[PDB]
């Protein structure tokens, strides 16, 4: 594609929260550190432990911005640029396929915890995260 | 990790 200037497209997601004043230099590459801060959120019940679909998202992709609505009321969870955008990384957990956005804050850093379908979706995320990094200038 | 991708970008 390349209507990522003049169009959107919208990605089936769930929404399991956002971590906040992580560490800057936190590696989007490493596993440990993400299930880390992850886990950790999860013993404090800052994140869900298991999904329902309560936690059902419209994920919309833009070179704008990325935006994270719920399906219920549709109202805007959050939205972040894309050059507040450090990195997006897939985690496979055991059934859940962890696409977190490594953003930065509206030195410390956000996690945005979400959670495709499936391994493809999460892949087609990170790719398609990829080419929204690459079209803005 | 499985996949990561860096905006090269960023900032």
């Amino acid at each position: 594609p390349d209507r990522l200037l003049s169009d959107y497209i919208e990605k089936e997601v769930k929404y399991l929260g956002q971590l906040t004043s992580i560490p800057g230099y936190l590696n989007p590459s490493s596993r440990t550190e993400i299930l880390h801060f992850i886990d950790n959120a999860k013993r404090a019940h800052q994140l869900p432990g298991h999904l329902t679909q309560e936690h059902d998202a419209v994920l919309s992709l833009s070179a704008y911005n990325v935006k994270l609505a719920w399906r219920d009321g549709e109202d805007i969870i959050l939205r972040v640029p894309i050059h507040d955008i450090a990195a997006v990384s897939y985690v496979r957990d055991d059934a859940a396929h962890l696409v977190v956005l490594k953003t930065a804050q509206d030195e410390a850093c956000c996690l945005v915890i979400l959670a495709a379908e499936s391994k493809v979706a999460a892949e087609e995320l990170c790719c398609l995260l990829g080419q929204v990094f690459q079209v803005v200038y | 990790v499985d996949k990561v991708v860096i905006n090269p970008y960023f900032g």
